[PDB]
């Protein structure tokens, strides 16, 4: 399985996987930005907001694609716990351009460190690696077994039904909710791609693994 | 208020044509949706725009155009069947895949 | 004025070394405000609540096999490891003491040895041959914060011209005891 | 059976009472949301969850607490009900781009002279 | 006992201040800067011989902050009791007019770890060349902090180390002057 | 030669 970081440096567990309400709301974020109330700041402030957005997409990007890997919450929560610390500085240096740039470089590092720890736990769970790949396999099989198949979105559980239909007997599909969840996600991708939207290719590590070779 | 709807309540005599106005704000990689909610019910997917053909091919003779230019996602239908007397909400997808709905326009077909 | 109450949390990981690294004790402690609530003493092997507030933590952490495992081996992977890492500029650090004597108002004499490291030092007050001990008063070892020490060993005195008061000190930085004579 | 199953359908609570709303989704979806809609307005999310064990705050969390004990259930909790909480609540499911809402729940908090 | 190495970390609310540092027999080996998120060696030399991944401090402090929250609540919002500092001022070595020396301000035995320190020369604030240390640990869980003021010994100059801390009843000024 | 540190752990619940 292709990792986000090829030779992962060992990852640490802080046992923070059960934390909830770690994601900052838009109101909370806006209160932080409103502290940067100066013309000289406005330019970099825009850069800052972009990073936070990228940051959020990166975090959920991991949960959407790897919720099957146990340590996924740990990695996700550690990201937002660290981000909470960066904001302590932001709140004290709201108009310090250089420091705001530094905070931006730190968010990248945080993301990079998450990609690293992710690649590490995946490289410690061959089982998961196989099952993930099998899902990309069974989803590719779906790219064909759906050519002219009728797919009605706006109606209940069409996806899981089409998954239970095409593979409802597979041991993994039967015992692993996370395996099923990847398959269903795939049916939405197969359709959305076939409807003139190659954007899907680079929307996630799953979409990228399925729409290639 | 990423998305905005200026039309509170728009009434149109049956058979006619209707156009619900919707302009967003995310102005980046908009994931625009339209939802319809008939009385005593919960919003239903009316039509959605991913990223491709700016003209969204909805259902029940519905269509919406995504003009990054005017940064709007207006909704319009050819003939306004009286079976369309309900409220309409346009919205955008969030970071956690949550929908942020607009004010909402109520349509009363005569 | 800012008078909002404060809440503090401190975490300490203490590596205690005896005779090189032959004996190593690791003490991990959690402190809320100024009260230690829970700890892990490598001499014990498991976390122990120091306070009722800390009981939940001792129970939770001791339920983690992989955690107790890492902690029980930290004397090696963490303590001994970090010791070696900086031994050359910490354990083996040595800066020669600057010694200079002079009188003060209050008679009263003061030796004053400064800028030395480590802090283990001996200061002896001599009156050309003998060694006073009743009038000797020390301020004690003083850590300057910059990896150097200083201490002032004073001396009650009733001098006569021609006398030779001398201050001597021995410190790991030098093999032969330093000496500074005083004339009066 | 419904894909998204809310419950109860109607609820009348005395100001101060503890109210719990349930939501079941058999779509094998990971994301689940809770919105509240005041008559004549849009849906505003209270809390959301991206999987079992998870729960994050939304645009209007004050007064509410959510819980996601299993992949299929996401309940909304009202510790001490207040008249302002009188409204219609909708639950939603998600895994594929769009959100699949439920029937809805009418809640009325009485009392307070 | 012969040596003690201490990894000391703290997080303080509502100031949202955190610190990560290593201690050797009471002296600081290094600490990583909150904001800059970089390892700062107490003595320039140390960095020539050792290294630390600052990012590790970030992970730790992040959990430390989460724990302060958990703990504050579990304790029922029991606030910390202020303990005033003990201030002493003295020179780096014996003074001699025309001889460059350093004035050291010792702030000891206090908590919480928040203090304002300003140097005064004849009543006027001096910042030129001043330097300071980060909050150092103590066995009783209180803190220590050093402030330095390079200066030129004189008979006319009269220094003051002005210290502020919630533990005090008023700012504390510690006098010092040649002779 | 890199200094190593102990990981901070999340308190119970």
């Amino acid at each position: 399985m292709k990792l986000r970081v090829e030779n992962p440096k060992k990852a640490q567990k802080h046992f923070v996987q059960n934390l909830n309400n770690v994601v900052f709301t838009n109101k909370e974020l806006e209160d932080i930005y409103n502290l940067s109330n100066k013309e000289e700041t406005k330019e970099v402030l825009k850069l800052f907001k972009l990073k936070v957005n990228q940051f959020y997409r990166h975090a959920f990007g991991i949960v959407n694609d790897y919720n099957g890997l146990l340590e996924y919450k740990e990695i996700f929560n550690m990201m937002f716990l660290k981000l909470s610390v960066v904001f302590d500085t932001q709140r004290k240096e709201a108009n310090n351009v250089e420091q705001i740039k530094r905070n931006i470089a730190i968010l990248d590092e945080i993301m990079a460190k998450a990609d690293n720890d992710l690649s590490y736990f995946i490289s410690q769970n061959k089982n998961f690696q196989e099952l993930w790949d099998k899902a990309v396999k069974l989803t590719k099989e779906m790219k064909i077994k759906l050519k002219g198949q009728k797919l009605d979105l706006r109606d209940g559980e069409v996806a899981i039904n089409k998954v239970r239909e095409l593979f409802g007997s597979d041991k993994n599909v039967k015992e692993l909710w996370w395996f099923r969840s990847l398959l269903v996600k795939g049916v939405y991708l197969i359709k959305r791609y076939y409807e003139g939207d190659i954007e899907l290719k680079t929307t996630s590590d799953f979409a990228k693994a399925v729409f290639e070779d | 208020q990423s998305v905005t709807q200026p039309d509170a309540r728009v009434t149109v005599s049956e058979g006619a044509s209707l156009q619900l106005r919707c302009k967003y704000s995310y102005s980046a990689t908009p994931y625009l949706f339209w939802y319809v909610q008939y009385p005593r019910q919960g919003p239903q997917l009316l039509l959605k725009y991913y990223s491709g053909d700016p003209v969204v091919q909805g259902v029940n003779g519905f269509e919406a155009e995504f003009s990054k230019s005017n940064s709007s996602f207006h909704l319009r239908k050819a003939s306004v069947h009286r079976s369309d007397s309900a409220v309409y909400f346009c919205a955008v997808s969030g970071f956690a895949s949550a929908l942020t709905f607009g004010s909402g326009t109520k349509v009363i077909v005569l | 004025g800012d008078t909002r109450p404060r809440f503090l949390w401190q975490l300490k990981f203490e590596c205690h070394f005896f005779n090189g690294t032959e004996r190593v004790r690791l003490l991990e402690r959690c402190i809320y405000n100024q009260e230690e609530s829970v700890r892990f003493d490598s001499d014990v092997g498991e976390y122990r609540a120091v306070t009722e507030l800390g009981r939940p933590d001792a129970e939770y952490w001791n339920s983690q096999k992989d955690l107790l495992e890492q902690r029980r081996a930290a004397v090696d992977t963490y303590c001994r490891h970090n010791y070696g890492v900086g031994e050359s500029f910490t354990v083996q650090r040595r800066v020669e003491p600057k010694v200079t004597v002079y009188p003060s108002k209050t008679n009263l004499l003061v030796c004053s040895v400064s800028g030395f490291y480590p802090g283990s030092i001996e200061v002896r007050w001599f009156r050309n041959g003998q060694e006073e001990k009743a009038g000797v008063v020390s301020t004690g070892l003083i850590q300057n914060g910059d990896w150097t020490f200083q201490t002032l060993v004073m001396l009650e005195t009733v001098p006569r011209s021609g006398e030779v008061y001398t201050c001597q000190v021995e410190h790991p930085s030098v093999t032969s005891p330093l000496t500074v004579e005083w004339r009066a | 059976e419904a894909a998204v199953t809310q419950s109860p359908r109607n609820k009348v609570a005395v100001t101060g009472e503890k109210v719990t709303l349930s939501c079941n989704q058999t779509n094998n979806h990971n994301n689940m949301y809770w919105y509240r809609q005041d008559t004549g307005h849009e849906l505003r999310l209270i809390h959301y969850s991206y999987g079992a064990g998870s729960t994050e705050k939304g645009d209007i969390p004050d007064g509410y607490k959510a819980s996601r004990p299993s992949q299929e259930n996401f309940s909304l909790i009202l510790e001490s009900a207040t008249p302002s909480q009188t409204s219609v609540y909708f639950c939603a499911s998600g895994g594929g781009g769009t959100l699949y809402f439920g029937a809805g729940t009418r809640l009325s908090v009485l009392s307070s002279a | 006992e012969e040596h003690v190495i201490i990894q000391a970390e703290f997080y303080l609310n509502p100031d949202q201040s955190g610190e990560f540092m290593f201690d050797f027999d009471g002296d600081e080996i290094f600490h990583v800067d909150m904001a800059k998120k970089e390892t700062v060696w107490r003595l320039e030399e140390f960095g020539r011989f050792a290294s630390f991944e600052a990012q590790g401090a970030l992970a730790n402090i992040a959990v430390d902050k989460a724990n302060l929250e958990i703990m504050t609540k579990r304790s029922n919002y029991t606030p910390i009791t202020n303990v005033p500092p003990e201030v002493t001022v003295l020179t780096n070595s014996p003074v001699e007019l025309r001889e460059p020396n350093v004035l050291i301000c010792f702030i000891d035995k206090f908590t919480p770890p928040v203090v304002n320190v300003t140097w005064l020369r004849n009543g006027k604030p001096v910042t030129t060349g001043v330097s300071e240390t980060v909050f150092l640990p103590r066995e009783d869980h209180l803190f220590r902090k050093f402030h330095y003021l390079p200066f030129l010994p004189s008979t006319e100059d009269v220094y003051d180390c002005r210290v502020e801390h919630w533990g005090l009843d008023e700012p504390l000024l510690k006098h010092w002057e040649f002779d | 030669p890199k200094y190593v540190k102990q990981n901070t752990l999340k308190l119970a619940t």
